């Protein structure tokens, strides 16, 4: 009964005489802050309940993760649970819950009690108050749970992330049970805007955090020597090291990762990250050009000479900067095994989402003509890549 | 050859979806899963020029059929596996389809199959039938054992077991058995996959919904909510019907509210003599309950799964915003407005557009089929549509006999005393299982939860009788009379106290099911007196 107040506020104007009409205008004004007040305040309370109440269900879902079932592996080798919870012996006990649910349940009743209301000639929609809350809190939450620590260059795992998500768009529908408000824009809008390098606020996104940490933790560590690459895996993993790192490499770079930064980004996220990657490599690639250039004359003599072993003795013993070239090569083939296995992630999750568009592209592509100009075969590798699919030339590159 | 390079490759698949974080852990409690040692089967894979006796053998060609053989039975195998259990094995069907599908991508590296759809459809007879062996199995599982055997708790969204089964009926398939790599790969792998799934087993809840709208497109949903319709229309028509009638018979003609002068340890002896008859009755607690909480069950899993198909449907169309120029709010910031920034964006994801480039150039059949598909995926179930008002209304007319509206009331207005109506009835169900049980027996909620109390008031709102219930309750009436007074004492070893609290109990979530139905769901004038 909590939307009886702002309903209150449209009697205010009753108390004006035409014989003073100064007075008319400031309680009119008055009239019309209260009211958005009392809205705004339900509308906090609202999205406080939702945050608790996502937060419980964030923690129940994590009770499912396999890692808490290495115990039971290891009792049946050498020789509480989820369910009882939702067990009721009685309704006298009252949980953390339920005292929420019933706490949501009747504050939104009393929110779409009214459809619209007018004060002074001025429509207000109380269910637009929530939703706008919602859609900042969700975002907040979300660029929150990344737990990000730049000092510690430490972040979320994509799997955890993306469970926490699906729970909060979960609790969001059962709000929708309650309340008339569309909640598939509310998951367009916010998505959206975290797939882009930067919102609408101006603020950092998810794929921008999971960029930096990627090329400023990984890749740099495994320049170093610490990481290498496993095809047998298909993931980075730490080398055996005196000093081991704080994070492990296989956590973050596997396919079940991949397919879940994927789902969160999407392809504008990888198209990001793969730009990124790309901007990498040509900055390797014009250092190694000064290194080749600087040896010019000595390589056009060797080029002529590949029969005549003699002179490639003594060709090879004035060349300079031999390991460096192979060092930075070995960056470039690192880097770009990476954007291979984000394109055989996005390849993947898009193949049972949109299975239409993929199978046009994949026809299109494959039943292009080989006499057609460049500058088309480019367009079809862009948006084919686009897609994830293993283009023989990368036209980002 | 062909057996090892099949298991090699499964244990090889299984192993790389397996997660990384147990593994560790295992590993340190002293339980390590050892890793499948690597093989050189690629060059053997691509000969194709076997000499032998003057003879050219393609071993390409053998290994494909060994393999292919192999694949139809490993997915034959899951649907058995999954066919022989109950619904909470959902997620590991869905996850030994994954190990398949990844084994399948991995084997076309060097050898061709037929595409994984293909195979999994002829596995599921669906490729000849508009409807699988998993949907079937599905409808089996809720019309027999889900439904008389869970609880609902609204709270957490989750479906647990019951305690006292009357229900044994199930006798499901035996289990298909064959070696370790038609299943998971390596025995060892098999240990570690039940341990991850045998948390699911416990309840039924969104990851299962979920998987299941995934699994069943929207052929298998419409045909399991007609199917539920129907099942729901035998339960009312039929045994629930026949107790209403007999049960309207044992009710008192005329109840009348007492008076607050009584107080409430006399209104509860008032009410206990008014209704001795439905006390006293014994299949009321285990017919009549275990039917409204099928139809109760039916509803929720109606509404989960129709929450579950939309979050689904929302995330697959996320993903194809940049093929369908859907771009978002871009930032914009004192110098530049919003028209020039959008303009460039647009033009920047220019050749991410499909429609144009095919249009541009591509033949007219990859531009019709282009077309088209860009149709089916914008329009779909999320962008205003919905089923559960279908489900309402369709239920509302499978209600058609006199009995739950009763003859046309006298006054000319309502029935105020009169115990014609089923919201009567249902105020009765409410006294009796508001009563503190002993400790040696069950209550409602640890036998039939939530879902007895959806049917009863889903009854009620189809009939437009929930404003006249919540002004005619017997139970209401005694919780404000004990407001207002306060007493407690001992009636006919009934607490009194105990009674209201559970009471007010029910009432909060009665009034949160009427409010969920009623936001679903969206006259007569009398005369004047004339002068004689």
């Amino acid at each position: 009964y909590s939307i009886a107040f702002p309903l209150l506020c449209t009697h205010f104007m009753s108390c004006t005489h035409e014989l003073c009409p100064e007075e008319r205008h400031h309680i009119g004004d008055r009239s019309l802050s209260l009211c958005n007040m009392f809205l705004d305040e339900m509308a906090k309370q609202a999205r406080n309940l939702i945050t608790d109440i996502c937060t419980e269900q964030c923690t129940l879902s994590d009770q499912l993760l396999p890692k808490h079932c290495a115990k039971t592996i290891s009792q049946a080798v050498n020789k509480e649970k989820p369910g009882v919870e939702s067990m009721r012996k009685n309704r006298l006990v009252v949980t953390n819950l339920d005292k929420l649910h019933t706490a949501l349940s009747e504050l939104c009743f009393s929110i779409n009690y009214v459809p619209n209301m007018v004060v002074w000639e001025h429509t207000f929609t109380p269910r637009e108050y929530l939703t706008s809350h919602l859609e900042i809190r969700f975002t907040k939450s979300i660029v929150g749970m990344t737990m990000y620590n730049q000092a510690t260059q430490e972040i979320a795992k994509p799997s955890e992330l993306l469970t926490s998500v699906r729970a909060y768009m979960t609790v969001l529908q059962s709000i929708e049970n309650y309340v008339q408000i569309d909640i598939t824009r509310v998951f367009n809008n916010v998505l959206l805007q975290q797939t882009q390098h930067l919102d609408s606020h101006g603020e950092p996104t998810i794929t921008s955090l999971y960029t930096n940490w990627y090329l400023e933790t990984l890749l740099r560590q495994v320049s170093n020597g610490h990481i290498a690459y496993f095809p047998a895996m298909k993931a980075f993993v730490n080398l055996p090291t005196e000093n081991e790192l704080t994070f492990n490499a296989e956590e973050y770079s596997d396919i079940s990762e991949m397919r879940s930064l994927s789902e969160l980004l999407g392809p504008y996220g990888m198209k990001f990250l793969s730009e990124s990657l790309m901007w990498h490599i040509s900055s390797q690639v014009a250092e190694l050009k000064k290194l080749v250039v600087e040896n010019v004359d000595v390589l056009t003599q060797m080029r002529t000479s590949f029969d005549k072993p003699d002179q490639m003795a003594a060709l090879f013993k004035r060349l300079s900067s031999v390991d460096s070239v192979l060092k930075r090569m070995t960056i470039i083939g690192v880097i770009l095994s990476f954007r291979s296995l984000a394109q055989e992630a996005l390849r993947d999750v898009l193949s049972y989402h949109i299975p239409f568009l993929v199978s046009s592209i994949e026809d299109f592509k494959d039943h292009i003509p080989r006499e057609t100009d460049m500058k088309v075969a480019m367009n079809v590798y862009e948006l084919s890549s686009a897609a994830g699919l293993p283009c023989e030339i990368d036209p980002a590159l | 050859l062909a057996d090892q390079i099949f298991a090699y490759y499964k244990v090889m698949a299984g192993s790389l979806l397996l997660d990384k974080r147990l593994r560790s852990e295992c590993k340190n409690q002293g339980a390590t899963i050892h890793l499948p040692p690597s093989n050189r089967y690629e060059t053997l894979l691509k000969q194709r020029h076997v000499q032998l006796l003057g003879r050219s053998i393609d071993l390409n060609r053998l290994i494909t059929q060994r393999v292919s053989a192999a694949m139809y039975k490993s997915l034959e195998l899951a649907i058995g596996r999954f066919e022989s259990e109950d619904l909470t094995s959902i997620v590991e069907l869905d996850g030994l389809l994954e190990i398949n599908r990844m084994t399948h991508k991995l084997l076309s590296r060097y050898l061709t199959l037929d595409g994984f759809d293909a195979m999994f459809r002829e596995a599921n007879h669906n490729v000849s039938a508009p409807y699988g062996r998993i949907t079937l199995h599905v409808f089996w599982e809720l019309n027999y054992d889900f439904l008389p055997n869970y609880c609902y708790n609204g709270s957490t969204n989750r479906f647990v077991r019951t305690v006292l089964p009357f229900s044994q009926e199930f006798q499901r398939d035996k289990q298909p058995n064959a070696q370790p790599q038609y299943l998971h790969g390596s025995k060892a792998l098999n240990l570690a996959y039940s341990s991850i799934y045998g948390s699911y087993r416990n309840f039924v809840g969104p990851p299962h919904f979920q998987v299941i709208c995934r699994l069943l497109g929207y052929q298998g949903i419409a045909v399991v909510m007609e199917e539920l319709l129907k099942v729901v229309k035998s339960l009312l028509q039929g045994t629930i019907l026949q107790y209403v009638k007999t049960l309207m018979e044992v009710m008192p003609k005329i109840c009348r509210l007492p008076r607050h002068e009584y107080g409430s340890p006399g209104i509860l002896e008032f009410f206990h003599h008014q209704l001795k008859d439905i006390v006293e009755y014994a299949e009321l607690k285990t017919v009549c309950f275990q039917n409204l909480r099928e139809v109760g069950n039916a509803i929720l899993f109606c509404l989960l799964i129709e929450q579950s198909l939309s979050l689904e449907e929302v995330c697959d169309l996320l993903h194809a915003a940049p093929f369908q120029n859907i771009l978002p709010r871009v930032h914009v910031k004192e110098g530049e407005r919003l028209d020039a920034k959008m303009k460039r964006l647009e033009s920047k994801y220019a050749p991410l557009h499909l429609v144009p480039l095919i249009e541009r150039l591509g033949t007219p059949q990859q531009i019709a089929i282009a077309r088209e598909g860009d149709l089916l995926t914008k329009e779909r179930l999320c962008c205003g549509l919905s089923m559960f008002e279908v489900i309402l209304t369709r239920i509302r007319s499978f209600l058609d006999d006199p009995i739950w509206r009763g003859p046309l009331p006298s006054n000319g207005v309502m029935h105020v005393d009169e115990c014609v109506e089923f919201h009567r009835l249902w105020s009765a169900m409410q006294f009796v299982y508001c009563i503190p049980v002993g400790t040696h027996e069950f209550t409602v909620e640890q036998c039939f939860g939530d879902g007895l109390h959806w049917a009863g008031c889903m009854i009620i709102v189809l009939l437009g009788q929930q404003r006249r219930f919540a002004v005619l309750d017997f139970c209401y009436h005694l919780l404000k009379v004990q407001k207002h007074d306060g007493k407690d004492e001992i009636i006919k070893n009934v607490p009194l106290k105990k009674m209201v609290e559970r009471i007010r109990k029910f009432q909060i979530l009665n009034d949160e099911i009427i409010t969920i139905l009623d936001k679903y769901l969206k006259v007569r004038c009398f005369q004047p007196p004339i002068h004689q």
